[PDB]
């Protein structure tokens, strides 16, 4: 920190180097070999000693040793000008559209020039006059054009100036993303006219079309005959695909850039190009390489064989093939073949050049194992550079171990090894402060821990202490404070590298890093006699850590910055609440939740002795836990027999002595997790109350003082602060671990056993369960009457099941709920009942019941049943034979046989369901090992947008750049983690004076405004209470609300309008020494010091609340898409085409339940194939063919599908004949290359003499007019067609005509009505069709998931109402609460186009920042983008300053820290 | 406006252009059948005068280009008729803030 | 600290006039001299000394 | 046509499993659950619980 920098890097600008790269390196490189005899490095080789320093040699160009020489560049001379393979691409376009005869492009004079005069507006910001350019218009001379084009390039100069003339764009041009939508929306556009032309405009002859192969060749071919003589006609006034030599390309385009040079200056530079330089066709082809520097090239060694680079056989291989044509130059100077060797040699010198850059766009040889890297695929991966040693970087001071537990440190410290203690250092400038202790340190020196290993001169010179003695330390010691004789090192003073100490503070890290609490601060406490790093067990459910083996990294910041920000901003007492939803993640975890159900239980009765013990274990004063200084203590509870406290007397002491003294007690009424009946008749042991500070009432779980919302230890941490939350829970995490060692805790085999009386009753239950597997098999076969399993008619139907997808599907369903109930009536009857040990002494159940370690479903297990091993959702699966296993008969009717388990765990599982306890076993491992690969690329490919997104100063949330993304925090500016306390009304209002000195108004009512905003808000809230019964399409809008006026933490009263409308609901309802206006005025000061701060990267905290959680929703089908495959579709890749897109239709009040049965046939599509039982084709050989068609029945398919027996003859008749010939023709010319009816009246035989003309070949028709059964036709081919697999066409015809089919919408469905909203569910998305029938819809309340087809209907701000619905159907389907705020921001950006933008590469093409680019994917992709455009990275997001190196400004980098000198 | 029945023969949509003060906007009466902005989830839009456009650009110093965006296209935007360069100011109720004013360009 | 301090941290030489790194070179003196840092681009040999 | 069950009707499917554990928002007993397993062999079921008659979706870990 004593060597401070001057002038900084603030914005990169993107270029390609010129031919005159040989005016910075004169150092050629002829010579391929790199090294000769003697070991030494040969002149004009690739390891030159004018490239840098090397193997012992000063360097020929700086004069300097290894250790000082930067490294130069040479240059290999290409002999013929190659091209640039990233550059390819964009001269191939180019190659494409010029015209070889008149060298301009073929566009027009003025279509050139229009695109020319567009995106010179659109490098400046101005978008407007862009598309006002194309209103400037009115036998065509060349006189009225060039009238035109000095009209439109009028307008252009005018609409520059005047914008320029205000504030509206600079004199480096404004650009924006939103810009840089329509400049990427014209260039791509530019691209399209130009490549499809045919013919030049400014003349008539017109060039051959080109062709290219992979990357390495491009060929001119064969203008064909017939536009030779459309050129010479013109003119006047060669073989097949014949080769392009890279040189005459060049010559071409130098030509063709030196003509639309207006154009081109546009096209690629999307700033103002100030430089004024011309764009120049040599900048796409390669005159020269250039050598990276010796360091950069070193030779590669493992274990003991040094081998070469990697970087010199791809650049030796360019310079022989440079000198072997250069040994065929000579012969042409003395003078076919050896052309059949020169063009070979042009091939392999673009070939090498090729694979030199890349290593995918070459030939290579063989299957060389991936042959060697270029320089693109050192870029391109998630190892390589960009991604690995830019964003991945390895670190200095650091180290990880294994943890172990420890609850006698506190929660917010590691306990350091002594190991790393010793090794761990931290530059300390000595000062008059320090002097005393950093003495000490160099006199114990490197090896005793409160030491130091080395020292730092003012020069900068560093001295190590390592092999001293203990005298070159004391007289090394003594010279901390004198100053030395320089005078440019007088300012400084020396640094002493002490070890680290209890002071010091510590990044620690859990290594899956979902989200930011996984990496918090602690403080160190050094231990003695360890290995392993210690950690406190509040701590382990914020990493998501165990204690089986896990290892957590350790990093030591080495400034006084960093120890600023480990100690106030990540530091574990500030992440108490996690900000996914607000709920708390630290808090005791598995035995000191047991231990509180027996201290604060009401059988703890303790002595004087015992109870002044269980004080003084957890709370000393010395150690500073207490706030007075005297542990002060309670009288008992009974006085006259023996004086006794209670346990719950305890937990009021402690509270008594770990709080302030000034502020008054806690008030809290909660609840546990633990029922009343457990205790007995009439208890109260369910409600928790704090009456001033005292436990009155009611046991302490994991609801209390767990990782639980609203608990003991939450209510304290709102009251009292963060700094008293993280003492109580070290107070109670020493408390109940010396009551722990007093008075232990076991589990036995004891607690594992029903009683004998409970004991028949499982058995009872079970008896009535060997029937139930037949049951639910004779329901789905639709038998009855206890039809017996061996009954023939039965193993037919299921052996029909079996073979199906779909019915197996339903008897799975229908017995595994049939045998749920079985299992819940076990269950039901015997865990409170049915056991040996009851509630308080049976310790397996007081773990489950407190939360402490497991569920209810683990108890039950274990001492009743097992239950159904549903396997993929459905049941175990079935062998082609019809058996589960080979223990059993085939198709089986019994529940066991199909996977349900009687047994249980105390007793034992049978051989058979020991073998499917194993199946369900193994499926929810495969199921781990594809869960975390799944959303660990959500959650990445979030962070790369939302991830410079952070709240200004304003409260509005802003990019990096500064386009606008919201204009508040979810609405209302509230922190996620302040805002738990803030609609607990009733808190507040219990707490009043403890919480008045916290939210102190006192000394901050001269600082804030505070009848503004409060007079104001009366007004938007009278004459919104006057407006209520209006829709909101009727609401006046004179009164916008109160936060888009005024500043919510300039101006008290200032208040979301939702909070407001809670708190006077509140107001009007509880008439309760505090007033009502008291009582306003802290709830609104509350609000406003509840508030987001500015700074707070909003950005990261919203995309790491969603792929976070995204953690824990891989599973299986427990209709629509489940889960994170449907997260995978809004979020990433923006699907246009969801795979079960459906449509939520609510029914009137006033159509029936039959109207709407009704209704739901009239909707789904009807097939032809669906009312057809057979199709007999008859093929007699003229050739015929006599298709006869079976229908159902009339009064069948006029029930199931609303169809009459009138729509089929107008189907078949129009629309299935039709298609049947376009494919038996079709094929055709792909191969040459019961009852009898007849006498038919006037209609019918008018009917099918008509039909007849109407078709090619079928030559009589006749349908069934009486019943609807039958229709009957013959197609008669030629008399030479061979044999046709008609029925193979009759059945592919058949299931794609359609007799009634609304477009877009497969079915309709009527379910069960959640919650009294009658609806129909769409399978298919048209929102056209459906405002048709209004007469059964409210059309007004249709609702998709299709959120690109709500954006096309109803536009973009009820798409983004559709996004924060339909991510919020995700979560709330596994029970995960997400908060809003961080939805609204997901669905804020993805439509800050007025589009539906996907998190992908395709939605991140419109952005400012390039190195956001390069680093997430494709990067020489981006770079290719970003070359061309001459485009100035401006160094803001937070991806493209830790590549510069440049602070981030994002939190504690959004400001600057001025020092104010007093003199003049 | 030009209210059609079933289509418009795209040499006919030169003319729509042709006159500088004046514009002309088309519309399928089959899309008109039901008023989009009556529906549950599209908010309130309301067009700002330049009056109160130049003070919105003041309050958050903006520039045009930096406001979220609405497409020329959007069934929203074709409702109001807006131009380029008109800001359209949402009222739309946030579920965790009641009413909330936001603000969008047309571009 | 952690991405660049505690990692890669060096200070390095860089033309103002043409913005670049690698091209910069720390000057072999003339023996009456000091060496000091000059860039090779913006740099003209002395034989170009044209009148 | 066909002589099996082909399709499940509208309410003739209900869930058996039913376990006594409180509703915290309606305050029923009666508790739809349903256990799948998502750690690795480091760590047990979690359960999911769906009440029967609110229906509300309710979560715990261990
Ligand atoms: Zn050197
Ligand atoms: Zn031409
Ligand atoms: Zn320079
Ligand atoms: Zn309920």
């Amino acid at each position: 920190i004593s060597k401070p920098v001057g002038s900084e890097i603030t914005s990169v600008d993107f270029g390609i180097l010129t031919a005159k790269i040989r005016n910075l390196s004169a150092k050629q490189i002829t010579n391929p070999t790199v090294l000769d005899n003697l070991g030494h490095p040969v002149s004009g080789g690739l390891y030159d000693l004018a490239l840098g320093a090397f193997l012992r040699n000063l360097c020929s160009t700086c004069g300097l040793d290894e250790k000082f020489c930067p490294g130069h560049q040479g240059h290999i001379e290409l002999p013929v000008p190659c091209y640039n393979p990233l550059f390819f691409n964009q001269l191939y376009i180019y190659l494409r559209a010029s015209c070889l005869f008149c060298h301009h492009f073929r566009l027009k004079s003025v279509e050139v020039h229009r695109y020319a005069c567009k995106l010179r507006l659109l490098q400046y910001g101005l978008i407007d006059e862009s598309y006002k350019l194309d209103e400037i218009t009115l036998d065509i001379s060349s006189t009225l054009l060039n009238e035109l084009k000095s009209k439109r390039s009028e307008y252009v100069d005018m609409a520059i100036a005047k914008a320029l003339s205000d504030g509206r764009t600079t004199e480096r041009g404004s650009f924006t993303a939103t810009v840089n939508d329509e400049r990427k929306k014209l260039v791509h556009e530019f691209h399209k006219k130009l490549l499809s032309r045919g013919k030049c405009d400014n003349c008539g002859m017109f060039s051959p079309k080109f062709r290219k192969d992979g990357f390495t060749k491009i060929f001119e071919t064969a203008l064909n005959e017939k536009q030779i003589t459309n050129n010479r006609v013109k003119g006047f006034i060669k073989t097949g695909s014949t080769y392009i030599l890279s040189t005459e390309v060049k010559n071409i385009l130098d030509t063709v850039f030196r003509k639309e040079q207006c154009v081109l200056q546009y096209v690629f530079h999307s700033r103002p190009n100030l430089s004024r330089k011309l764009v120049k066709a040599d900048s796409f082809f390669m005159d020269v390489l250039v050598v990276p520097p010796t360091r950069f090239r070193l030779p590669s060694k493992l274990g003991e064989e040094v081998h070469e680079n990697s970087q010199n056989q791809l650049l030796s291989k360019v310079l022989t093939t440079s000198l072997l044509i250069r040994d065929l130059n000579d012969d042409l100077s003395k003078l076919r073949v050896i052309f059949s060797r020169l063009m070979n040699a042009f091939v392999t010198i673009q070939n090498d050049v090729n694979a030199f850059i890349d290593s995918t766009k070459a030939q290579g040889r063989t299957s060389g194992k991936v042959p060697i890297p270029g320089v693109k695929q050192a870029l391109e991966k998630k190892e390589g550079l960009f991604r690995k040693h830019m964003m991945g970087k390895r670190v200095n001071y650091a180290a990880r171990s294994v943890i172990s537990p420890d609850p006698n440190i506190e929660t917010n410290e590691i306990g350091v090894p002594p190991v790393f203690a010793v090794k761990l250092t931290y530059p300390e400038p000595v000062t008059a402060y320090n002097i005393a202790e950093l003495r000490q340190a160099v006199i114990n020196g490197p090896d005793k821990w409160p030491g130091a290993t080395q020292i730092q001169n003012e020069d900068g010179s560093l001295v190590s202490l390592i092999g001293m003695s203990v005298e070159q330390r004391k007289a090394l010691a003594n010279q901390l404070l004198t100053p030395s004789s320089n005078v440019s090192t007088h300012t400084l003073n020396k640094k002493v590298y002490r070890h680290i100490k209890n002071r010091d503070v510590v990044l620690m890290n859990r290594q899956p890093t979902l989200h930011k609490a996984s990496m918090m601060g602690h403080k160190v406490r050094v231990l003695p006699n360890e290995k392993t790093l210690r950690l406190h067990y509040a701590n382990t459910g914020a990493y998501n850590a165990d204690f089986d083996g896990d290892e957590m990294n350790m990093h030591f910041p080495q400034n006084e910055n960093a120890r600023a920000e480990a100690l106030n901003l990540a530091n574990t007492d500030s992440q108490y609440l996690t900000p996914t939803s607000g709920s708390p993640v630290r808090g005791l975890i598995q035995d000191h939740i047991s231990a509180g159900v027996w201290l604060t239980s009401k059988d703890s009765f303790f002595t004087r002795e015992q109870y002044q013990q269980y004080i003084y274990g957890c709370i000393r004063p010395e150690d500073g836990h207490t706030t007075r200084s005297k542990i002060v203590t309670l009288p008992p509870t009974i006085f006259k027999p023996y004086p006794l406290w209670t346990g719950k007397q305890i937990i009021t002491t402690v509270l008594l002595n770990v709080t302030p003294p000034d502020m008054p007690g806690i008030n809290l009424i909660s609840k546990n997790k633990i029922k009343n009946e457990y205790w007995g008749k009439g208890s109260l042991e369910n409600e928790v109350l704090f009456k001033d500070g005292a436990l009155l009432c009611g046991i302490l779980d994991k609801s209390q003082y767990g990782a639980s919302k609203y608990g003991i230890v939450h209510s304290l941490h709102e009251v009292y602060g963060p700094e008293v939350a993280a003492k109580v829970l070290s107070v109670l995490g020493r408390l109940f671990t010396n009551y722990i060692t007093a008075t232990a805790f076991t589990c036995g085999m004891d607690d594992l056993r029903l009683t004998a009386e409970g004991n028949k009753w499982r058995t009872d239950i079970l008896k009535t369960s060997v029937d139930t597997g037949r049951e639910a098999a004779a329901e789905v076969t639709n038998l009855d009457k206890d039809t017996p399993a061996d009954d023939p008619e039965l193993l037919k139907r299921l052996q029909e099941i079996l073979r199906d997808n779909n019915k197996s599907g339903i008897l799975d369903a229908v017995t595994s709920s049939k045998v749920n109930a079985i299992t819940s009536q076990v269950v039901s009857k015997c865990v409170p009942d049915g056991t040996m040990k009851k509630f308080p002494c049976n310790s397996m159940q007081a773990m489950a019941l407190s939360g402490a370690k497991g569920s209810n479903v683990n108890v039950s297990q274990i001492m009743c049943l097992l239950g159904q091993q549903a396997l993929e959702g459905r049941r175990v699966p079935v062998m082609v034979s019809g058996k589960t296993l080979p223990s059993f008969k085939p198709y089986e009717t019994d529940a066991m046989a199909g996977g349900y388990v009687k047994g249980r765990f105390y007793s034992g599982i049978k051989p058979q369901e020991y073998y499917f306890h194993c199946m369900a076993g193994r499926e929810g491992l495969i199921d781990t090992a594809v869960k975390t690969s799944r959303s660990g690329y959500l959650q990445r490919c979030l962070t790369k947008q939302l991830e410079g997104v952070h709240v200004s100063y304003d409260n509005s949330i802003r990019d990096a750049d500064g386009t606008l993304v919201q204009f508040m925090y979810g609405g209302d500016a509230i922190d996620i983690t302040k805002e738990s306390h803030m609609t607990q009304f009733e808190f507040c209002l219990d707490n009043y004076y403890a919480l008045l000195k916290k939210y102190n108004p006192s000394a901050l009512i001269e600082h804030l405004d505070v009848e503004s905003a409060l007079k104001y808000s009366k007004k938007t809230l009278k004459y919104r209470k006057k407006h209520s019964k209006e829709p909101h399409y009727k609401q006046s809008v004179k009164y916008d609300p109160v936060l888009a006026k005024y500043n919510p933490a300039k101006y008290l009263g200032s208040v979301s309008e939702n909070f407001q409308d809670k708190l006077e609901s509140f107001l009007d309802k509880n008439s309760k020494g505090v007033n009502e206006k008291k009582f306003r005025a802290l709830m609104q000061l509350k609000y406003m010091r509840s508030l987001i701060n500015p700074g707070e990267a909003v950005g990261i905290i919203a995309s790491q609340s969603v792929g976070e959680p995204s953690t824990q929703m891989t599973l299986n089908t427990f209709n629509v898409t489940l889960g994170i495959p449907r997260l995978r579709e809004i979020v990433m890749t923006a699907s246009a085409a969801i795979k079960t897109p459906q449509m939520t239709l609510p029914i009137w009040n006033d159509v029936s339940d039959e109207q709407a049965d009704t209704f739901c046939k009239s909707i789904s599509k009807v097939l032809l194939s669906e009312v057809i039982d057979k199709v007999i084709v008859t093929e007699t050989t003229a050739r015929s063919y006599v298709i006869h068609m079976r229908f159902f029945d009339n009064n069948e398919y006029s029930e199931e599908y609303d169809v009459s027996k009138e729509e089929l003859q107008n189907v078949i008749s129009n629309q299935f004949i039709h298609l049947l010939e376009a494919a038996i023709v079709k094929e055709i010319k792909k191969q040459k290359r019961v009852e009898a009816n007849n006498n038919m009246n006037k209609v019918q035989r008018d009917r099918q003499s008509a039909i007849i003309s109407h078709h090619r070949f079928i030559t009589k028709y006749n349908f069934d007019d009486e019943s609807g059964k039958w229709c009957e036709f013959k197609l008669e081919l030629a008399a030479d067609t061979e044999k046709l697999l008609m029925v193979n066409i009759v059945e592919e015809i058949c299931r794609k005509s359609i007799i009634r089919q609304i477009p877009h919408i497969d079915r309709c469905v009527h379910p069960e009505p959640e919650n009294g909203k009658r609806v129909l569910v769409t399978e298919g998305v048209n929102f056209q069709a459906m405002w048709d029938q209004e007469a059964f819809i409210d059309v007004d309340g249709i609702t998709s998931n299709d959120v690109a087809a709500v954006l096309k209907t109803y536009g973009v701000e009820a798409a983004r109402n559709t996004i924060v619905n339909e991510i919020n159907n995700v979560f709330s389907r596994y029970a995960i609460s997400v908060s809003f705020r961080h939805l609204d921001l997901i669905a804020d950006m993805m439509t800050r186009q007025g589009t539906y933008l996907a998190f992908n590469r395709q939605g991140m093409e419109t952005s400012t920042s390039s190195f956001m680019k390069m680093s997430y994917e494709t990067t020489c992709q981006f770079l290719t983008k970003a070359v061309l455009d001459n485009e100035r990275e401006q160094l803001d997001s937070p991806s493209a300053r830790i590549v510069v190196g440049k602070l981030n400004n994002v939190g504690t980098g959004s400001f600057d820290v001025l020092a104010k000198v007093p003199n003049a | 406006i030009f209210v059609y029945q079933n289509n418009i023969t795209p040499s006919a949509m030169k003319l729509v252009p042709s006159i500088p003060p004046a514009t002309i906007e088309t519309f399928n009466e089959a899309a008109l059948v039901v008023n989009i902005t009556h529906h549950e989830l599209v908010p309130k839009h309301i067009r700002l005068s330049s009056d109160e456009k130049r003070e919105l650009l003041k309050r958050y110093r903006l520039k045009e280009s930096q406001l979220p965006r609405i497409q020329r296209a959007d069934p929203v935007a074709l409702y109001l008729g807006l131009k380029r360069g008109e800001v359209v100011k949402i009222i739309r109720k946030s579920e965790t803030s009641g009413r909330y004013a936001s603000y969008r360009i047309c571009m | 600290d952690r991405l660049l301090n505690s990692s890669d941290y060096t200070q390095a030489s860089v033309c103002r006039e043409c913005g670049s790194i690698l091209t910069t070179q720390q000057s072999v003196p003339r023996i009456g001299s000091i060496s000091t840092v000059c860039c090779r681009r913006c740099s003209m040999r002395f034989e170009d000394a044209k009148k | 046509k066909s002589v099996v069950k082909t399709s499940l009707k509208k309410n003739e499917l209900k869930d058996g499993a039913t376990i006594k554990e409180k509703c915290p928002q309606c305050g029923n007993e009666e508790m739809n659950y349903h256990t799948l397993q998502l750690r690795s062999a480091d760590e047990g079921a979690t359960v999911f619980y769906t009440c029967t008659s609110c229906g509300y979706k309710f979560r715990t870990n261990n």
